[PDB]
Order: structure tokens, then C-alpha cells, then sequence
């Protein structure tokens, strides 16, 4: 891999963000109402799912 | 004769100029026969061509 | 602001054409 | 008192104007202290000449050229201010490793593990540092894995200096030996460099520095392969002869780094050359595998956590103009991924910029490769660089991240209520 | 530490009439998972001999040279094979401590003594404790007889570990009132590591210095040819599912050949006139290429064999046979009698991605029959409907429980086959991934077909009790 | 009245499955492109020498 | 190259994404990826 | 850094990303007024100097290094328009517009 | 430095449609921008040339 990561980049299509990256594009006072999406995961204050 | 692998060690692997002889390198004469102790490793030069570097760099000080 | 995201985006908004109907060389040198 | 060596450091590590050849000091000292001795007066003059005709301080890209650089130049050939500098950046590390953990509460010993490693994450050695020159002497709770198994015993990890070393040599494409200079760290400098590599540098860089690792096994003998390497005495008429027998890369790269009116370029070109004989090898990304500690491990024992770091490697913030066929990138993490760097310095990952160029972000965004994107594995997952990319560059938001790292265990939660935290 | 007392003992008691010594053992989290080890049922091993390749089959010779030859109601020689593997996996000793715990301290804390060279730290999570028996059929004991070993779970899973005699015994045979208290009082000579033979595994082993093996006055050889001889055993019991995969892949390359190419659409995907299909051809041949570098045993056609190698196949085979050769029906048997009835197919799959260089090998999918057509449709083993057939970066394996064979490249379009294991033998097809049926332990009822409880789970989390 | 914009269906002309629809193979091009890889694939490289060198490498 | 397929005249679609979807990459990416299986 | 909204700005309408829609200095369409070289994408622009367009690649050229009389002896005209042979990447555009 | 000369000054009028999310407002609409090619912000009166 410490030869293959410049033959990873050279395909060219994009990778969606995970669950954890999509939860940090929310303000503070957003994150309680229904235009947000991952409130089927935030489950449990010690574990991410 | 063993003066005919010297000549290829220092002709093909180490492609030194040959004004650079035994009579101002002690190294050469004290570390090509230990590098003569191994015939594989010769497509990759550049390895006996650092170790060459890193020994006339051990050589050279005041310590 | 964020509750009328379900009114600011529909495309109703955005529509002159009846806005716009009810209101009414070479560059070289 | 430390806001204006900050300062420095922030004007010193963002800068556009590093000099390149840093990142080739770094991977050839690896803080082993006979190696910085050997330079010792090329690191003083490449200080002190770089200082006064350019006030970015020089040298603070790596914790090991700054954590021997206040010790072992405590001579007096310096100004007091700059090894006062480096002097009031090892302090600052030192504040930053007493508040991180809890003094008032931790005593002796649990399970073999110092309560303050169960605190707070900094004082545990399950957490790697990204970068890692030396390993740990604590490193019995972790499995560290270099291509598919682990290295439990010793023979994979031996190297010898000034013995001529051979077969190892043939060996930096290899990636299956390590090699360790048995220089094991204990935890007090462990986590000093855990400190420098997780919470000073991207919170000072505001995540613009970067991973590549150095092809200097074929560097080293196309730079050094003149015979004023070799043919030296135990000429200097012109600077014209000087310039053509120390070869092309080296006279732009020692021009006014290093030459002084007193010392000439050959002299200190010999002087740099000294010190090859502590070789190092070719970068290899141990996949460093952990699993929990005896508290956290109450749920989920199969957790086994991730981490990437990397070997002999230089964590670097610009791109290097002049070695840029001798360098590859190593975007591993997210500190140190940045585009732009990466694409001044490969040619297919600027192609993948600017066909998605929405992936031109400094906050963990950019898309990391396949082994090195379980971000539901690793101990600093998202929010981290989603901070890292919009804090201030204050010392509070420096030591803002050591105070991030505070674990979840039941002893965490003992030992921050009885401090009423 | 209680275990090992009792099977040393019952070792000593059953020598007369199975000639084998006691290896107690020790395994760790190098091993197995704690999940993995909390639930773990029963151990079970069966060793090899050099000569012969197992213990509970004939001594010289057996019948298993003979190929399956690709038969259809006979799946492997019949179930007469089943009883034969069954017989010849013997059950073992078996205890789980399920805390954390250092062996010479816990050793030391309990009745043995502990005398090492030197103390060491062995930092393990979870003890299990188990002891196997290598055989001596002489006095003699030969260094390339190897010992297997199961793990066998609650669902029916298993993995398998195996190794060698030189590893066992590389120091310990270079290095030469009541039974239980003088066993307490002199205890352990010392431990170390074994390794599998494909250095995999990292386990211990415990050599008791009460052990009646050391008064037997035990003989012992590790020659070469026979080294060899078990070198070429296990290249046999390794090759056997990649030989299988090699018919796979030339199977499709004759088959290929055979038409030119121009093949049926046999998956319910439409079609659009203006693509191109270089590409995709090309994307096929550089996806078949990938899964014969990728190929391993967790495949599809090994899954799909895994059932079809029980007795309960054979039976449905039967039937299904005797259903599908049935005359016109009647209109007496239809008017008065009992009138007649493979609702959806119950299908594996491999999915190999050329764009990203990633095959997912274990998938179930469960086929089915479009009504309107006479096209293939698939879908999830939850219900949705599987899209990688939409996906032109992609392609799809497929094998049915009647182990016929669809290799689909996008467009739906298949190209049939079948799978061929004429030029494979029996007895590593057996031994490899024969499929276990449950004896009866705790939590689980006396007769067939019943609602499970849930687990016993010796835990390490609650208090044991 | 004007020139504004609905949700139209997308028309997309597509063919419904069959079962004597056929994809064709360009064979004097493509398959004597597979046939040199076909002759080569055949001899070493089997995926079983790997493993088992790699044991007989940590006995001898 | 050119496959044979049986109804010679298309067919217009309700176009559910609950059946399968039809090979959808216009030529840009056909010979974007192209060139990624090339390089 | 202000322009784009850095913490948004991961998703795709068309190549171009979410950042060139929030603010109209990230995009490639708003040239700034004083260009020295072209830049890189130009799908939904066509630029003019004469009554026609300049699409295709065609009137476009550039050699410094062999001192060609046809360059030179119409630096006033309207045809040629000899670019420069090193288009602008989306950063050097941004700060350009900047 | 008379290697790399350019040539004249030229008033590149740019013909570029809007983009795709305020397009469906009057389509056939184009922006015509006047970017100037080889030239100089100048800011005084050059009193030499």
C-alpha cells in the first residue's frame, strides 16, 4: 500500500462520506429536527453506529 | 584469478573511474573483500554504491 | 430560516414569466 | 509567557518558504544523539544564517530535530533567543502533558497501567503518534502489524550503523524487515511526541502540513556520488569550481542555507555527507492494531482499533521543489492530508483533485485510501478534523485538543467527578 | 487446571484400548474472539498419520480413491461417508475461563506450582482449557504425524487449526496417597508456543511433569521422507476447493469456447440499444482475471457444497428426483387422493467489482422465476431487489443448490455451465468441510425440530454463578 | 401560460427481457484477444505454491 | 460487437427504481473509465 | 476562506462543486477582469472576439522560443488570440477572481 | 526579457450561461461579462508612456 496509495487515485470516482462525516455539517440548534438524518443512529453516548 | 571479479565489481556495479584506485583508498581494499563475499544483489547497484558512501563517510573524521 | 426550507426552494418562486407578463458587434476593434 | 513563540511557530509552519532541505535531515538523523552530534555545527549554522536572512524559524517540521535541539545544543554558539525559543516549545509541551492528565489523583499503579493512562488517552500507549521514529518500550498490549502478520519476536526489527550492512541496503524496497536502532522511548518522550504529532502541530498548521516519505535509497547515490565525496583531504579559488563539482541538486540546496562567508559550500557539503552512515530505510506504513484496555473493553471485546503511522518518514508543509522525483506522498490520516501539497507533489492525485475539486477540503474530508479509511476504527474519527480546520491558533486552542483526548471509562468518570470536572 | 486432572487421568484409564498421549493445552485471544469463546461449545480432534490420512478409517488403504465423478443423487459417495467422518472425530475436554487472568499467577493462586526458567509475562483476556491426544501406535511416535483440531459453535460453524509433531515437541522430547494432590504438589514442568502449520495460530502448550507419558518410555523419529509424505497430504488438503476453483474457471473458458460467445440473456435486466459492449467484455475479462487472483475457500460453490454433503441432501435428492420423474397426472388420483405441491431457489453468489478492485465472496441470495417471462430475477435474502445487475463496473457468480452455474456480466446476461468435480477424490472433500450436525449438550431439547432457548453463555460479564 | 417547466415521465427507450435476445462476441478480435490469455493462465501460478513455499521456506 | 435483440422497436418505461436499472453511464464515463481501467 | 462555506461544501450537482453554487467567486463561469492565462474549464462558457464564437481549439496557439514572423505581424488583430500554454487550476482562478 | 513577449490588448467579451439552479428562470439567458486580455491593472498617470 506504502507503493499502491498513488494507485488508488488513479481511478476517478468519488467515495460518499460515512455516518460520522455526515453528522458534523449540522449546527447546534439543527441537529434536533426532522431535516436531519442520522437521529436513527445516535443511539448511545459511549458508541458510534 | 581474483582480480578479474575486482575488475568486474568495479567496472559493472560500481561503474567508479578507475583513477580512483587502491593507492589513496584504504577502505577500498579493507571492505571489497568483504563485498566479494556474495555474488547475488548486482542488478541493484545503487545498494553497494551507498554502502560504498556511508563507509568512505565512516571513515573520514576526527573521530 | 431552516423551517421554511419546505417554501424558500420551490421553483414557483423562482418563475418570472408571468412577472414578465403581467410588467409589460465585433469586438475585435 | 509563550504567545510569541507561537507565533513564530505558526509564521514558521505555514509557510510557503521552508526549506527543503529539512525533510532530508529528518530522515537522516532519527534522533538517535551520536547522529545529531555528527552534524552538530551544520544544525548551529543552518539555525542561525537561515534566522537572520529569513525570520521563519527553521527546524520545527519534526519532534526529534526540536527535542535534541534543547538539549543537546546547550553550548552558547546560538543567540539565547532562538534556543530560548526551542527551550519555551518543549516547555509549552510540557504544560500541555500536565494539564492533559490529572497530578492530584493519579498514585502508583492498576492492572499495570497508570491511572493517568486511563484518564486521559495522551498518557495511554494503545494511541500511536502518526509519525514514529522510534519504538515504544511499552508494547505489550498491541499488535503491530507491517503487511499481513504481526511482529511478535525480535529478529524482524535489528539494525547495526558503521558495520556495513549490506543485504539490508538491497532492502528498502522490502517491506517485510524493520529496523530498529534499539533506541526503545519510554513514555515520558512517547508522549511528548504524541503531544507534537496530535495536538501542537494541527492545531498551529490548522491542518495544511502533510505525510510523503523519501526515496532515499536512490537519493542518496545520486547526490553524494561526486568525487568530492569521496576524493577528500586530510582548490576553493572560485565559487564557479565549487559549483560544478558539488553537483546540480546541491547548489541550489546548500546555496544560503548553510554557507556562511567563514565556511565555504564544500566543507559543509562534507559535513552533511558525514553523517549517511545512519542510513534509515524506505517508508512502511505500520498498520498498528490495539485492542482496548481493561476498562473500555467491557463492551465490545472484539473491538480491535486501527491506527496508520508511519517509519523514517518526514512530516512535511510544503511542497519540495527540487526532490520531486526522489518523493512520493503519503496521505495516511486525517492530520497531515491536504490537497494541494499533494498535488504540487504527484501527478495523478492533481488530476483526482481537479476532476472532483470539491474534495479540496482541510477538515478530514478528502477521501483517504481504502486501508486507511475505516473511520469507524480509528481513536480520532471525525470531529477531530472537523475542530482541527477551523480553530484559532492560540495556545488554549492548542492544549483545546489534549483536553479532547479525555477516554469514556468508568474510571474516567471516577477520576473526573472526584476533580468535579 | 481442573480439566487437565481429569483427562490426565481418563488417559491414563483408556490406554489399553486407544493408544494415545495427553496434550493438554491452552489457547488465548490470538486464537479465537471472546465472543467466539463465550459461546464455544465443544473442541473436537482427529490426527493424521503419515502414511494414512486419518485413524477412524481402515488402516491400510481405504475405499475413498474413488472420484464423485459429478453424480446427482449420490452427492459424495453417498452418507456412508457421513457416519465414516463422524466416526472418526473423537470429542474433547473442555473449559472456559471467561476472565482476565495471568497463567503462572493464576496457577500459582491455585493448587500448582509453577517452576519456569525464567517469568515471563503472558498477558491473556480468556483462558480456554482443552487437552487433545496425539497417538503412538508403537512406542514409536513420528514426527509428521499432525493433529487436527475444531472449534465448534452453537450455529454450526467451525474453523480448523492443525499442526505438526515437530512443533509440539521441538524442546520436550529433545530435552529428555492419592493421584490429584501429588499432581497439585509437583504440578507443571514449564510452557511454550505452538505454531499451525501455516503460522497462523499462536497457542500453548502445558507440559505436566505428573504426566504417566513420561513413565511409558515413549520412542520417537522426525525423518524426512515422512515429512515429506505429510507435506504432500496437506498440499492435497489445501488444493482441494482451488482445484475445484480451477475447474471452475476452465469450465468457463471451454464453455466459452464451445458456443464462440454469443450467449443467452438469462437475468431479468433490461437492455439499451446505443451502449457499448467492448467495454464491458473487457471489463468481464479483467473481472474473471481478478477472482482467479482473489479465489478462496470462503466462495460461493464451497457454501453451496456445504449442505449438499449431509445425509438430509441425499434424501431430498431422492425425493426430488422421484417428484420430477412422475408420469401425466390422473384424474382418479386427482378426484379422491391426496393431490400434489420448490417455492424460491436458495442461491450463492460472488461479486467482483473491476473498477475498485473489491470481490465480497460469502453472499446468500435467494433467486427467483419472473412470471411473466422465463428470465432469472434476483433478490435479497431480506426481500429488496438486488441492483448490481444495473452497475457496468461490476460483475456477478452465481450457483444454485442443484449446483448448475450462471456467470453474469452486467446486462443480465448469463453464461451458463456446470460445475465439475470429476477430477477431485473423496476423502479431502469430506475432510475438508464436511457439515457437522450438533450432538446434544446444555440448552438444547431431546427431540428434532423443536424452538431453541437461548444460550447457555458461560459469561464473562455476569457473575458465572 | 408562458414557457414553464413541469415533472414530466422520462422517456428513455429500452428493451423489455427475452429469452432469444442474444449479446453477439466479436470473435476473430476479442476471442484471439482471450486466447493468448487463456494459454497463459494455464501454466504456473497456481495459488498453490505460495502458501506452501512460504512453509517449507520457514523449514528450510 | 453490436448485441442481437429480439423486439426490434424500443420500449418506453414507467422507469422504477423497484426493478432494476438500465446500465446508466453515458459516454463520458464509459470512456472515463476507460481510461481508469487502462491507468 | 470566507467565500466558500468550508464545512458544507462535500456534494456534486454537476463536476462542479457545492461551493461554486453558495458564492459566485468559486465558480468558472465569473472571470475576473484581468486574465493573464485561460482557465481549465470552460463547458458552460464561449468566449468571443470576433462576431463568432472561439470553441474549438483551433485559434489557439502559443511558441516562445522560435520567433515566428505570423505572431508578430498581427499582435493587433482579432483572429489569433495566442494563449498562453499553461491553463488556470480552480485555485489559481478563486484567487485570481479574489 | 523580450523572450516572452504577448501581444496586443484585447476586450475578451465572454458569453457564459448561467448555471443549472437559477436557469429555469428565463433559459435563454446569457451574462456577458468584459474581461480584458494583456493588460494592466494601472492605477496612475504613466508619465513616460
Amino acid at each position: 500500500a506504502a507503493r499502491r496509495i498513488p494507485h488508488f487515485y488513479r481511478v476517478r470516482r468519488e467515495v460518499p462520506r460515512t455516518v460520522n462525516e455526515m453528522k458534523q455539517d449540522f449546527v447546534v440548534t439543527d441537529f434536533y429536527k426532522v431535516g436531519n438524518i442520522t437521529l436513527y443512529t445516535e443511539l448511545h453516548p459511549f458508541f458510534d453506529f | 584469478k581474483r582480480d578479474e571479479k575486482h575488475r568486474h565489481v568495479v567496472n559493472v556495479v560500481l561503474e567508479l573511474p578507475t583513477e580512483i584506485s587502491e593507492a589513496t583508498h584504504p577502505v577500498l581494499a579493507t571492505m571489497l573483500s568483504k563485498y566479494t563475499r556474495m555474488s547475488s544483489l548486482f542488478n541493484d547497484k545503487c545498494a553497494f554504491k551507498l554502502d560504498l558512501l556511508r563507509m568512505v563517510a565512516v571513515s573520514r573524521t576526527r573521530r | 430560516f431552516v423551517d421554511a426550507l419546505k417554501t424558500l426552494c420551490h421553483p414557483v418562486l423562482h418563475e418570472p414569466a408571468p412577472c414578465l407578463q403581467t410588467f409589460t458587434e465585433p469586438m475585435g476593434g | 509567557d509563550y504567545e510569541e513563540t507561537l507565533r513564530l511557530f505558526k509564521t514558521t509552519v505555514t509557510s510557503p518558504n521552508y526549506p527543503e532541505l529539512c525533510y532530508l535531515v529528518d530522515v537522516l538523523v532519527h534522533g538517535n544523539v551520536d547522529a545529531f552530534l555528527l552534524i552538530r555545527t551544520f544544525v548551529a549554522r543552518c539555525i542561525v544564517n537561515m534566522f537572520h536572512t529569513r525570520q521563519l524559524l527553521v527546524f520545527a517540521h519534526s519532534y526529534a530535530l526540536v527535542t535534541l535541539i534543547a538539549e543537546h545544543l546547550a553550548d552558547g554558539a546560538l543567540p539565547p533567543q532562538l534556543l530560548f525559543h526551542y527551550r519555551n516549545l518543549v516547555a509549552v509541551l510540557r504544560l500541555v502533558t500536565r494539564i492533559s492528565a490529572l497530578p492530584g489523583l493519579n498514585n502508583g499503579q492498576l492492572a499495570e497501567e497508570p491511572l493517568s493512562a486511563y484518564v486521559n488517552a495522551l498518557h495511554d500507549h494503545r494511541l500511536w503518534p502518526p509519525f514514529v521514529t522510534h519504538l515504544p518500550r511499552n508494547m505489550e498490549g498491541v499488535q503491530v502489524v507491517a503487511d499481513r502478520q504481526p511482529l511478535n519476536p525480535a529478529n524482524i526489527e535489528a539494525r547495526h550503523h558503521g558495520v556495513s550492512d549490506v543485504p539490508r541496503l538491497g532492502a528498502m524496497d522490502a517491506d517485510e524487515p524493520l529496523f530498529v536502532d534499539d533506541y526503545r522511548a519510554t513514555d515520558d518522550e512517547w508522549t511528548l511526541q504524541k503531544v507534537f504529532y496530535l495536538c501542537l502541530m494541527p492545531a498551529m498548521t490548522n491542518n495544511r502540513a502533510c505525510g510523503l516519505g523519501l526515496n532515499l535509497k536512490t537519493l542518496l547515490v545520486d547526490l553524494f556520488y561526486r568525487p568530492a565525496f569521496l576524493l577528500m583531504p586530510a582548490p576553493e579559488d572560485s565559487i564557479a569550481a565549487q559549483r560544478q563539482a558539488v553537483g546540480e541538486m546541491l547548489t541550489e540546496l546548500v546555496e544560503d542555507v548553510a554557507t556562511d562567508a567563514h565556511t565555504p559550500l564544500l566543507q559543509a557539503c562534507r559535513e552533511l555527507f558525514l553523517a549517511v552512515q545512519f542510513v534509515g530505510e524506505h517508508v512502511k506504513v505500520l498498520e498498528v492494531r490495539a485492542p482496548l484496555d481493561h476498562a473500555q473493553r467491557q463492551g465490545l471485546p472484539d473491538f480491535i482499533s486501527r491506527q496508520h503511522v508511519l517509519y523514517n518518514g518526514c512530516c512535511v508543509v510544503t511542497a519540495p521543489k527540487t526532490l520531486i522525483e526522489y518523493s512520493l506522498p503519503v496521505p495516511f490520516h486525517r492530520f497531515y492530508s491536504n490537497p494541494t501539497i499533494c498535488a504540487a507533489l504527484s501527478d495523478d492525485i492533481k488530476r483526482y483533485v481537479t476532476e472532483f475539486p470539491h474534495y479540496h477540503r482541510h477538515d478530514g474530508g478528502f477521501p483517504l485510501p481504502t486501508a486507511f479509511a475505516h473511520e469507524y476504527h480509528n481513536w480520532l474519527r471525525s470531529p477531530f478534523s472537523r475542530y482541527s480546520a477551523t480553530c484559532p491558533n492560540v495556545l488554549h486552542s492548542v492544549m483545546t485538543l489534549a483536553a479532547m483526548l479525555y477516554k469514556i471509562s468508568p474510571v474516567s468518570l471516577v477520576l473526573q467527578t472526584k476533580a468535579h470536572i | 487446571m481442573e480439566t487437565h486432572l481429569y483427562s490426565d487421568l481418563a488417559f491414563e484409564a483408556r490406554f489399553a484400548d486407544d493408544e494415545q498421549l495427553p496434550l493438554h493445552l491452552v489457547l488465548d485471544q490470538e486464537v479465537l474472539s471472546n465472543e467466539e469463546a463465550e459461546t464455544l461449545r465443544y473442541v473436537y480432534y482427529r490426527n493424521v498419520d503419515s502414511a494414512g490420512r486419518s485413524t477412524g478409517r481402515a488402516p491400510g488403504g481405504d475405499e475413498d480413491d474413488a472420484p464423485a465423478s459429478d453424480d446427482a443423487e449420490d452427492a459424495v459417495g453417498g452418507d456412508r461417508a457421513f457416519d465414516r467422518e463422524r466416526r472418526t472425530w473423537q470429542r474433547a475436554c473442555f473449559r472456559v475461563l471467561p476472565r482476565p487472568l495471568e497463567l503462572l499467577d493464576y496457577l500459582r493462586q491455585s493448587g500448582l506450582t509453577v517452576t519456569l526458567e525464567k517469568e515471563q509475562r503472558v498477558r491473556m483476556f480468556y483462558a480456554v482449557f482443552t487437552t487433545l491426544g496425539l497417538r503412538c501406535p508403537d512406542n514409536r511416535l513420528s514426527g509428521a504425524q499432525t493433529l487436527h483440531l475444531r472449534l465448534v459453535w452453537p450455529d454450526g460453524s467451525y474453523r480448523d487449526w492443525e499442526f505438526l509433531a515437530r512443533d509440539l515437541l521441538r524442546e520436550e522430547m529433545e530435552a529428555n496417597v492419592a493421584r490429584t494432590d501429588e499432581w497439585k504438589g509437583a504440578g507443571v514442568s514449564r510452557l511454550r508456543e505452538v505454531w499451525d502449520v501455516q503460522h497462523r495460530v499462536r497457542l500453548r502448550v502445558l507440559w505436566y511433569v505428573n504426566s504417566f507419558w513420561r513413565s511409558r518410555e515413549l520412542s520417537y523419529d522426525d525423518h524426512e521422507v515422512e515429512l515429506y509424505r505429510a507435506l504432500d497430504a496437506y498440499r492435497a488438503r489445501i488444493a482441494v476447493e482451488y482445484v475445484l476453483i480451477r475447474a471452475v474457471r476452465d469450465e468457463i473458458y471451454a464453455v466459452l469456447r464451445r458456443d464462440g460467445g454469443a450467449l443467452p440473456q438469462r437475468f431479468a435486466c433490461h437492455v439499451s440499444r446505443n451502449m457499448s459492449w467492448r467495454v464491458v467484455w473487457e471489463l468481464c475479462r479483467h473481472a474473471l482475471a481478478l477472482w482467479m487472483d482473489w479465489a478462496d475457500v470462503r466462495s460461493c460453490i464451497i457454501k453451496a457444497l456445504t449442505p449438499r454433503l449431509s445425509r438430509g441432501a441425499a434424501a431430498a435428492a431422492q425425493r426430488a428426483r422421484r417428484q420430477r420423474e412422475r408420469s401425466a397426472p390422473k384424474p382418479q388420483e386427482l378426484l379422491f387422493g391426496p393431490r400434489n405441491e420448490p417455492a424460491e431457489q436458495t442461491w450463492y453468489a460472488d461479486v467482483v467489482r473491476c473498477v475498485r478492485a473489491q470481490v465480497d465472496l460469502g453472499v446468500e441470495v435467494r433467486a427467483a422465476r419472473c412470471p411473466r417471462t422465463g428470465l432469472w430475477i434476483v433478490r435479497d435474502r431480506r426481500g429488496r431487489l438486488r441492483r448490481w445487475l444495473s452497475q457496468p463496473e461490476v460483475c456477478v457468480l452465481y450457483v444454485t443448490p442443484d449446483l448448475d452455474f450462471y456467470w453474469v456480466l452486467p446486462g443480465g446476461f448469463a453464461v451458463s455451465s456446470r460445475v465439475t468435480l470429476h477430477g477431485l477424490a473423496q476423502r479431502a472433500l469430506r475432510d475438508r468441510f464436511q457439515n457437522f450436525e450438533a450432538v446434544l449438550a446444555r440448552g438444547m431439547h431431546v427431540e428434532a425440530g423443536r424452538q431453541e432457548p437461548e444460550t447457555p453463555r458461560v459469561s464473562g460479564r455476569r457473575l458465572p454463578f | 401560460s408562458l414557457l414553464h417547466t413541469f415533472w414530466r415521465l422520462p422517456v428513455a427507450v429500452f428493451f423489455e427481457p427475452h429469452e432469444e435476445n442474444v449479446l453477439r462476441c466479436p470473435e476473430r478480435v476479442l476471442r484471439r484477444l482471450l486466447e493468448d490469455a487463456a494459454v497463459t493462465m494455464r501454466g504456473g501460478g497456481w495459488r498453490e505454491d505460495v502458501l506452501m513455499d512460504r512453509v517449507r521456506k520457514r523449514y528450510l
